């Protein structure tokens, strides 16, 4: 019961995934390297690694491109660490509640992220996400139109093209139903699809309270050389 | 404004 456009777009979205993003973590070691704020310019690094990847991501969402910039700069601002806060589920492991990228000197688990600066306002509520989206078990095509709904939020500040911007989410959306309808016909539909949005919910006050120590983070390392560029220009700058 | 973000949308 899913239409060949839906099956399209999936397709779409599962070779705009595996392309920016990179299962072998060979760059990690091109990072500024691990300390155990001693964390902060790696970790850093490594988000803003990370966001360059969901802008290729977004790039490639049908119609994304066709949004004038300053929507697109909107759209990621207000979801750029929603989506590596999901996408991260791919590294990680309830096997030690940690973030494994290739090797044991790339895994991070909740004390390597508090010598970056964060607290456990966020830290506990952030493993616990994890570790709870691992129970989901989403099938890689759920994974890929959970990281474009999250973009093609409407409601973000600074979108001018609100109308355009709800009419992707809707295809995103209906997709998805699509989707669940077909591939779990023994569970209620309404009842999985309102486990993943959900999800979306909790994002956002991961976000918010990741806006908040940021703040503070950036002010206190503002002399310092720990905050890269992009970093700035998305979280905020001092 | 956000020269990078700018550039990388390009
Ligand atoms: C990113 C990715 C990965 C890990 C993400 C993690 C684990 C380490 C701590 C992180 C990076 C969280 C931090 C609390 C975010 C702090 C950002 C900053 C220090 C600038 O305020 C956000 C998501 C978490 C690895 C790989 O899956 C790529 C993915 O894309
Ligand atoms: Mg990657
Ligand atoms: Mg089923």
């Amino acid at each position: 019961q899913l239409l060949e456009e839906q099956e399209r777009l999936i397709a779409t979205l599962i070779e705009a995934h595996r392309k920016t993003y990179d299962a072998s973590y060979s760059d990690f070691s091109q990072f500024r390297p691990p300390k155990r704020l001693s964390m902060l310019p790696h970790l850093a690094d490594l988000v803003s690694y990370s966001i360059q990847k969901v802008i290729g991501f977004a790039k490639m969402i049908p119609g994304f491109k066709e949004l004038c910039t300053e929507d697109q700069i909107s759209l990621l601002k207000a979801s750029a660490i929603e989506i590596i806060i999901l996408r991260s589920n791919e590294s990680f492991t309830m096997e030690d509640n940690s973030w494994t990228c290739g090797s044991n000197e790339f895994k991070y688990q909740i004390g390597d992220v508090m010598q970056a600066g964060h607290k456990l306002e966020l830290l506990e509520p952030l493993v616990k996400f994890q570790v709870n989206m691992k129970k989901l078990d989403l099938h890689e095509a759920e994974h890929v139109l959970l990281m474009a709904i999250c973009l093609f939020s409407p409601d973000r500040p600074g979108v001018q093209d609100r109308c355009r911007v709800e009419e992707v989410q809707e295809h995103l959306t209906e997709t998805l139903r699509a989707y669940i309808a077909c591939r779990h016909p023994l569970s209620c539909k309404h009842m999985l699809y309102t486990k993943m949005v959900e999800k979306l919910t909790e994002l956002r006050s991961l976000n918010e309270e990741h806006s908040k120590q940021y703040l503070q983070i950036s002010q206190d390392a503002v002399n310092k050389e720990d905050l890269p560029p992009l970093l700035l220009e998305v979280f905020g700058n001092p | 404004r956000h020269k990078i973000l700018h550039r990388l949308l390009q």
